[PDB]
RNA sequence: CUCCAAUAGCGUAUAUUAUGUUGCAGUUAAAAAGCUCGUAGUUGAACUUUGGGCCCGGUUGGCCGGUCGGAUUUCCAACGGGGCCUUUCCUUCUGGCUAACCUUGAGUCCUUGUGGCUCUUGGCGAACCAGGACUUUUACUUUGAAAAAAUUAGAGUGUUCAAAGCAGGCGUAUUGCUCGAAUAUAUUAGCAUGGAAUAAUAGAAUAGGACGUUUGGUUCUAUUUUGUUGGUUUCUAGGACCAUCGUAAUGAUUAAUAGGGACGGUCGGGGGCAUCAGUAUUCAAUUGUCAGAGGUGAAAUUCUUGGAUUUAUUGAAGACUAACUACUGCGAAAGCAUUUGCCAAGGACGUUUUCAUUAAUCAAGAACGAAAGUUAGGGGAUCGAAGAUGAUCAGAUACCGUCGUAGUCUUAACCAUAAACUAUGCCGACUAGGGAUCGGGUGGUGUUUUUUUAAUGACCCACUCGGCACCUUACGAGAAAU
């Protein structure tokens, strides 16, 4: 049984880049998966991307460029108490100077570092770089 | 995920899982069984000179010579221990309530005797380096 | 391979698929309207019909089931939608 | 550990001490203190 | 995929993306409805009945030319049984199997396959039970199972 | 006797410091319960205000600086907060309040004027007072108070330095002047505020639904005023309920390449009970001939007027299912192979059927489980643990042969584990090529069967679900076989 639609999202896209493809079909897509897709494009990790309306619950076609290493899905998403984001971006990203911790707060699914600029925090989705 | 639950509300099944793995931590174990060094718990131990051995050895100053096989007084164990620079063997005589250490080189000699675990240090109450530089005297 | 039009599927390796392998999914059994010229309506069979479809009035019958498609009885004639 | 501790007749992982650091370093100072009492033995 | 047995079989109706139409389709949810209903009157299971609609007649969804399931158009004309009919089929299958475990006390297999029939019952019931279409408490016993079906 | 290390401090002894939430491992040399069901527990598809328009005031930063290091307007981007209008309860009435413009009443300091604020007489609510009347329920996050001091981090200060201490610093050092004694940290829970994403909860389907300008009938509550205090009942005000007419788009989300169920035609050595066959093995009776027959590396124990072994016709008993046979095909696994009848079961497929989250995985608990073995009956052909025997020669390259108890089969009950093995948890989802094959279905002016063409059937081609497998490889993995 699916239990993370996000998660089978990334590891998609992820596959992928690693075998050289341009795009992927995803299934089933979601609220939030379109958000973490919508961060990521803003960011340049991925191209453009249409939502195909099956009568259900959709499915996704991103164009993917090569900028992409990875794209992960944390998979309890764990409280961030604010200062523990740098925390969690040390943890799991390559450098202090690019790549993103991208997690859900009241004030809108959003990366760390606009997430430190509007000074909110919240829960964890998963990261890029 | 492989195989530690991942959830938000799975911190009891955590903690208790880590619990029960710490118990093959031998020293935690140790710790919380109670289970409390080489002889005894302290770092050295007070021993009855029974003889001296290697009085025989003609070569001065060697490995052999150093010896003396004492009793520890907490168990009748006996053992042996150095007595360190040959010319200290003078101070020793029999039934002399030496403490003993641990002896503990680094790297081994040319001519050293493995399993001499235990060095004298202090014979009658005083120093044997206090003797052997002729600052106190064998009390009696 | 490698590139390609996944939302412009080809309607010839789109109609050889599977109907739930389809870009978005859709029946491929249709439905008819029959008649047997001994009447002069025309009954509404189901090209799948599992139940053996009798006629309006007649009792006569018009398709016996099968594994898949109905097969509609020998003497008569049909046009789909 | 599991079957180690269960051989004896009485649990073994049952009794155990609340500290490992006081048990530990108090018992090493009492052992000290107790050689040190411990004298060859004579006659009077 | 298949909650009593290894079977990975995918296979279903693959419903049509129109909701309404069918256009070539005439009549009207006056019609069909009484349609629904006579054929429940003959003691018609809904989905005999959505068979039946759909063979003979043009009746590609019941719940496209009639805003309404059918079991919802049986209930509000007082039709509806005592159970779900899922759950009915359930006890007639586990009668009949234990009416022959009884006749043949050495069927070894049937008497795995009952345990399994009545494993999906009883999460059934269970599940009827939650949302209050079956009163709290009510339970299958198979010494009454008999009764409750035939 | 000669150097090296640390230097008022240096050596030695002892124990100890330098399990995986983050983040471990469980094919082959750590470790997946034999198998399935399943409660607790953990987990659980998608969908319900999004988009667009307008105003307001903030804080960095640029380019100017007006100005005697920092200053503010306008030009500018950028990042954030608030409030409006878009079909949009903001709990709600009843006033108290108004700060804000749709206002404007005059005109105007002044850049040709919407640049600008004082300024009261028609016209903003919500900003919050306080009285009534009522409110689905949570998690999360924010900000704010909180948290004793000591320690810790850290500012200031020439304890002569420093560890400290919280002192001290300036003069008219003859009648006094003065800076201090900061700040940060401190989480779970409770309190208070803002957010409304993510995740739950509740709602209208036997309408006992929602609003009301309506009204009947029913019932509760009791403050004002009748001079006062108590009694009783009128009037009046506010609930609650049962009806009836009114208002209304009247009220049920998809229909998951989730899951259950119905249905159609199939497939299978899946199971149960009964049943029918086949040759063989042993034995019996009848028979035919003659001396050996048997067994082994070689022998012997053994059987032979009792015609052995061999032959013939015929009969009984119990077990088994050869060849076809294919690790295919079926089953949860153990396991399942003559045939037919009955009994219930199942997957896959087909499906514009039905239900609509019913599900995934699972401590406890439970169903089944190869051979042997156990209890009580039956059966007891065969093979045959035990036992007893054969000869033991040069060797053992060719360590067995004979008798044979239990047992082997079956019923009723036990036991309850196997290298119960792919020596590889389950559900789902993605990633790459090829030809075979099993089942199901779809398509064809394909082949073959002849009859008079068909219908059938078997076969051929293309496709598609779901199987058991093999081939080749990678844009993958491995210590390497793979
Ligand atoms: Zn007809």
């Amino acid at each position: 049984t699916r239990s993370s639609v996000l998660a089978d999202a990334l590891n998609a896209i992820n596959n992928a880049e690693k075998t050289g493809k341009r795009q992927v079909l995803i299934r089933p897509s979601s609220k939030v998966i379109i958000k973490f897709l919508q961060v990521m494009q803003k960011h340049g990790y991925i191209g453009e991307f249409e939502y195909i309306d099956d009568h259900r619950s959709g499915k996704i076609v991103v164009q993917l460029n090569g900028r992409l290493n990875k794209c992960g899905v944390i998979s309890p998403r764990f409280n961030v108490k604010i200062g523990d984001i740098e925390k969690w971006t040390a943890n799991l990203l390559p450098a202090r100077q690019f790549g993103y911790v991208i997690l859900t707060t009241s004030a809108g699914i959003m990366d760390h570092e606009e997430a430190r600029r509007k000074h909110v925090s919240g829960k964890i989705l998963g990261f890029v770089y | 995920g492989k195989g530690k639950p991942r959830g938000l509300n799975s911190a009891r099944k955590l903690r208790v899982h880590r619990r029960n793995n710490r118990w093959a931590e031998n020293n935690y174990k140790k710790r919380l069984l109670g289970t409390a060094s080489p002889f005894g718990g302290s770092s050295h131990a007070k021993g009855i000179v029974l003889e001296k051995l290697g009085i025989e050895s003609k070569q001065p100053n060697s490995a052999i010579r150093k010896c003396v096989r004492v009793q520890l007084i907490k168990n009748g164990k006996k053992v042996t221990a150095f007595v360190p620079n040959d010319g200290c063997l003078n101070f020793v005589d029999e039934n002399d309530e030496v403490l003993l250490a641990g002896f503990g080189r680094k790297g081994k000699a040319k001519g050293d005797i493995p399993g001499v675990r235990f060095k004298v240090v202090k014979v009658s109450g005083v120093s044997l380096l206090a003797l052997w530089k002729e600052k106190k005297e064998k009390p009696r | 391979v490698l590139v390609q039009d996944l939302l412009h599927p080809t309607a010839a390796s789109e109609a050889r698929k599977h109907k739930l392998k389809t870009l978005v999914q859709g029946p491929r059994s249709y439905f008819l309207d029959v008649k047997c010229p001994g009447c002069l309506n025309i009954t509404t069979v189901f090209s799948h019909a599992q139940t053996a479809v009798t006629c309006e009035s007649c009792s006569t019958i018009l398709c016996t089931p099968t594994g898949g498609k109905a097969k509609l009885s020998e003497g008569t004639s049909f046009r789909r939608k | 550990a599991k079957k180690k501790l269960h051989t004896q007749g009485h649990n073994a992982k049952a009794f155990a001490v609340a500290a490992p650091g006081k048990m530990a370093r108090t018992m090493q100072r009492s052992s000290d203190v107790n050689e040190r009492k411990l004298h060859v033995p004579m006659v009077d | 995929g298949r909650m009593h047995s290894a079977g990975k079989g995918i296979s279903s109706s693959a419903i049509p993306y129109s909701r309404n139409a069918p256009a070539w389709f005439k009549l009207s949810s006056e019609s069909v409805i009484e349609q629904i209903v006579k054929y429940a009157r003959k003691g018609l299971t809904p989905s005999q009945i959505g068979v039946l609609l759909r063979d003979a007649h043009g009746v590609t969804q019941a719940r496209v030319i009639t805003g309404n399931k059918i079991m919802r158009i049986l209930k509000s004309n007082g039709l509806a049984p005592e159970i779900p009919e899922d759950l009915y089929y359930l006890i007639k299958k586990a009668v009949s199997v234990r009416k022959h475990l009884e006749r043949n006390r050495k069927d070894k297999d049937a008497k795995f396959r009952l345990i399994l029939i009545e494993s999906r019952i009883h999460r059934l019931a269970r599940y009827y039970r939650t949302v209050a279409v079956l009163p709290p408490n009510w339970k299958y016993e198979s010494a009454t199972a008999s009764a409750l079906v035939n």
